[PDB]
């Protein structure tokens, strides 16, 4: 299924798989739906690559359809905790937890290619119970939109009432679109 | 391998060397010929059946 | 003087295999 | 997927996994659920980690949306009886198991991330049967209540008043608010 | 995912998984309901760890919820066949199955964390068929639950009269109570 | 997860499974439903045993719920006809099927745990069609019940007579009442 490949070395040459070849070249994957488990697997590499070189870039590439909120977090905040810059690149798909990991990345560092949709969005979710839990859950949720929009104006550069009206509903972006609000420094077309 | 290196380090500079008794008509035993190696020329030839790759 | 000189070994190392259930 | 990666060492290459090679920094994950299964690799790798150098501390990182108690004090009881100081980390989310085991690490050596979040609520739980074997189990989730409560109180520092009192309902706590309510003791935000 | 370790010998460092590396210095690990195939496993360990050093003690680990009387069985009598003490410590829960195979240890040997729980009940079961079969069910049922009476009552100090009249129903026993009934001897709480 | 083990000779070291360890000891496992799928592969490990040494005793460890006839006869009659003696020990449960492999042991070989327990009841089955079909298939069942008993008879030295009325219903034995019925020879309670 996963293809391997080889590295020639002076000593010699070992085989590694598609995905973990890419890692030594400082490439990480963000493909899929956001949760636990692969968020820290993503935490892990990002805390490995630091330790091998703090100064070289780092370079997350983002496809996916959003995610849950509390395994996102666990990457921005891990993102803006190492030293070295992390590179974020859109191929494909962008979704609410996507877009916001995708414009945390470095200034300068946020790219993105030209057939490429960005979706925005306010968190959602929900709440079976009394309402005295309901409340508590509530405010919560609540919090956590005021949260992303003070962060995501911190990125973008926009004010904090612009992006509290646009993220209201689904807000389709593409790549040039992208460049306006501020989610992305460049596109890349063609090599050089 | 590595122990042959380091055995030549001085023979290729030069040292003052314990050649074996003798190979000729030469009667003692404890002469152990005393030769300088610091004017002999050495060259060394090898294959490095690998050296491509890494350069 | 008659006397004998002993000589070294090769040192050879014994290597291990491991095997898995498949 | 989980990737490979190759450490360089005196003896030469050794291409070990990325949650095994982190271990031997002294670093062991905490995700998901907590049960048995997952409950048991950890204290394994703790007492691992102990006979190898039983001075340096231990750090233990906490993405997980709780789980059983029993599991759960297993680790509780592993963490403080071994020398070394364990040292916890949260990131993204700590529930009710997962912030217990959060605020049970070595004082001054609890960190939690700017944007990651902690919940506390009393323990759940119910039994079908007779009246009588209710009774029994009414009684004993009660002790466990009260259990909790007392060990939550002691490394917090709170008033096992106030942490009964919090405990009735979910109570949900920002990495800044943590701080003052004990769970935690300093924020990691950038590097050095 | 079992993480895996390396061990350095004189012969040079092997990689094991942590279990497999905890198996070398005679740790048993007894995790999730009682069945024929992990009761086969422990056997075999046992018999394993009884060659090697038929005169060192084994620690076996119970973090289990209960399962079958008959897998039970047999790990009960090969740790009474082997010469070496087999010490007990009870890690987060002990049911009817895990208490029986922990008050079984080697009087001296058996231990109990600080936070865990001792639960004794009596053999559970049934049959559908025939009054006739019903019978031949219910007597075999009946006699277990007495040969499994007897042997706690020999390895706990208490009367046959008492184990019945604690083993009606459901018990739940903590880490200190339990040394008062003689299922574990002491309390293990710090390295020293 | 099965664990491995290390064994130490002067050819090399050599990681091997748990099982596996076992069988270079003539040591075979009897686990779970028998099937054709397992009764196949212990069919392999006895011929394979005997080549390695056709005089050496070869132990077989039982603690199964019982299965299809076919399957065990297949096991039957590969123990009677192989040159080495087969050893039978009964740790747990041995059922109808796993009853008859174990008093088919060697005589004299035939061992059972203390708190074993045994099993014997006529076979099972059941046919849907025609009414022809049924009396065919009725009376090769019966065919199978009277050989079953036969053979019972043989190795337990009881009388035919006994073994129907005793096998007409279930009957359990614990291992004293095992060796007057003749299933087994002794019992196996220490290491002397």
């Amino acid at each position: 299924l996963v293809p391997m490949v080889i590295e020639q070395t002076s000593r010699g040459e070992r085989s590694f798989d598609i995905y973990s070849r890419l890692l030594k070249e400082r490439v990480i994957f963000l493909t899929g739906q956001v949760e636990d488990h692969m968020a820290n697997l993503i935490v892990a590499q990002m805390l490995f690559l630091e330790a091998e070189n703090p100064e070289k870039d780092i370079y997350l590439y983002i496809n996916s359809p959003g995610g849950v909120i509390t395994a996102g977090m666990s990457i921005y905040d891990t993102m803006q905790f190492i030293k070295p810059d992390v590179s974020t690149i859109c191929m494909g798909q962008a979704a609410s937890m996507g877009a916001f990991l995708l414009t945390a990345g470095a200034k300068g560092k946020r790219f993105c290619l030209p057939n490429s949709r960005v979706m925005i969005h306010q968190p959602l979710g929900g709440y079976q119970g009394q309402a005295t839990d309901i409340e508590i859950h509530a405010r919560e949720i609540l919090k956590v939109k005021g949260r992303m929009n003070e962060l995501m104006a911190l990125h973008t550069g926009q004010s904090l009432e612009q992006i509290e009206r646009d993220t209201e509903r689904d807000r389709f972006l593409s790549a040039p679109e992208a460049v306006e609000y501020g989610l992305v420094d460049s596109i890349l077309t063609h090599r050089n | 391998g590595e122990g042959v290196q380091q055995a030549l380090l001085k023979l290729i500079e030069g040292t003052v060397a314990a050649v074996p008794p003798q190979g000729g008509r030469k009667h003692p035993q404890q002469e152990f010929l005393q030769v300088d190696t610091s004017k002999i020329l050495f060259i060394c030839g090898g294959a490095f059946a690998g050296l491509d790759k890494v350069i | 003087e008659r006397r004998g000189s002993h000589l070294g070994l090769i040192e050879v190392e014994k290597p291990l295999y491991c095997v898995e259930p498949f």
